[PDB]
């Protein structure tokens, strides 16, 4: 009805585009419940806030288990939380809903999907796979006959698409993407020092030094942590350097690469001639790692391009798209 | 617009300040002799998509000397230079 919006919903943090306004929407995906009654207290960014002062007495859910919708009935109660923060409080119309989903996906799991957003408030919703999305909200020509390789690495999910003509033609989905990241930043820390950091932690230390190549600059960045020395139970505090933490995320990225390479070999030639001229497209919050631009190059021999906007490349796309008519009029329905 | 005819401008010097013809530049980065005829005049309006431009920029300033962002700033000045010529 009134307001137009997309939603890019992640395993990290969820995205809300608005027509004629931008990005209304970035909080965490996660919803806090009282450890005894399974009383739902917060979700959004409230709920990242009291699981951090009184972890003790809350039960932490994340919706989207790994790529698709798991607990539907705390899904229906998510995503009926960013549509009405994104909607506005005194807007009082039913929006009408383009959410991203994943390319490799049962339709059983995307009837659902349809649903959950059917009654979490949508009067009409639609589906667009997150790299179409992205492609549009960069502003690539899909439509276009010429090929185009996007690479969406999320937390759960690295995609590798090639679109031509307003379509995918070649894909890879694999399981490895920033969340195996973070664990093993954890891991390298456990096994190192005999140190243990957790989740939050993990993330900023990806943030503040985390690398894939190798360079005078990336080898003497550095961070400190805390945690808690697995030996003593007392509270330690590391210095990690960009360089002893590249090791170990190389290893986890390795498999994305991979996947890209495995994709451009099953991919038809005349579109690898043009994604060789024009280069491959790296967006996604999973993507931002010092030089994996760097070491998709030297791995594949294409160029590598970073996205301007990394994180809301796909929802600028789920609401780029409802003016599309001729990309519209072929996403699955429901409203 | 003057500033992306500048931009070319500086690409083409830069370039024949060597023993480098269109033709090799184009075997280095993947690029076609005729997308960088173009961006050397300065006529950029529809060469490609904005991303894919912006990427074509960088990639031709990383293989001569160039500084990649001294560049990209002369294209987007080129931007807002058809920009506030509009309206």
């Amino acid at each position: 009805l009134r307001k137009d919006i997309g939603i890019d919903l992640g395993t990290a943090n969820t995205l809300v585009f608005l027509r004629g306004k931008g990005i209304v929407v970035n909080e965490p995906s996660v919803i806090a419940i009282d450890s005894t009654t399974g009383e739902i207290l917060k979700v959004g960014l409230e709920a990242k806030n009291m699981i951090g002062k009184t972890p003790a007495t809350i039960k932490a859910i994340r919706p989207m288990r790994d790529g698709v919708i798991a607990d539907y009935t705390v899904a229906l109660v998510m995503l009926r939380y960013f549509i009405n923060k994104a909607k506005g409080g005194m807007n009082l119309f039913k929006p009408r809903v383009v959410i991203g989903v994943p390319i490799g996906i049962t339709d059983v799991e995307r009837r659902a999907i349809l649903d959950a957003g059917l009654e979490a408030g949508a009067s009409k919703v639609f589906l667009i796979e997150e790299p179409m999305a992205a492609a549009i909200g960069s502003n690539l020509n899909v439509e276009e006959p010429s090929g185009n390789m996007v690479v969406d690495i999320g937390g759960g999910t690295t995609e590798v698409a090639v679109i031509s003509l307003g379509s995918i033609v070649t894909w890879e989905s694999i399981r490895i993407a920033g969340d195996e990241m973070d664990e093993a930043i954890v891991q390298y820390v456990r096994e190192t020092y005999r140190v243990a950091i957790g989740e939050r932690t993990a993330e900023r230390v990806k943030i503040e030094i985390g690398n894939v190549f190798p360079s005078k600059e990336n080898d003497e960045l550095e961070t400190t942590v805390s945690g808690i020395d697995l030996s003593t139970g007392l509270p330690r505090k590391l210095t990690l350097k960009g360089g002893e933490v590249r090791e170990a995320l190389r290893s986890v990225v390795v498999a994305i690469v991979e996947s890209v390479r495995t994709t451009l070999e099953k991919t038809p030639p005349e579109l690898v001639s043009d994604i060789i001229e024009r280069g491959i497209f790296l967006t996604g919050g999973g993507s931002l790692l010092r030089g994996l631009d760097t070491l998709l190059q030297k791995e594949t021999g294409i160029s590598v391009i970073r996205s301007e906007e990394p994180l809301t490349a796909v929802a600028k796309g789920a609401g780029m798209v409802l003016d599309k008519v001729n990309i519209l009029k072929k996403l699955q329905g429901a409203g | 617009s003057e500033k992306w005819k500048e931009l070319g401008e500086t690409f083409r010097k830069k370039r024949e300040e060597r023993r480098i013809t269109l033709l090799d530049a184009s075997l280095f980065t993947n690029i076609n002799p005729s997308k960088l005829k173009r961006i050397e005049e300065g006529d950029l309006k529809g060469l490609d998509a904005e991303v894919y431009i912006k990427s074509y920029i960088k990639r031709y300033s990383e293989f001569l000397e160039l500084s990649p962002d001294e560049m990209l700033k002369l294209y987007e000045e080129g931007k807002e230079e058809v920009a506030e010529e509009v309206e």
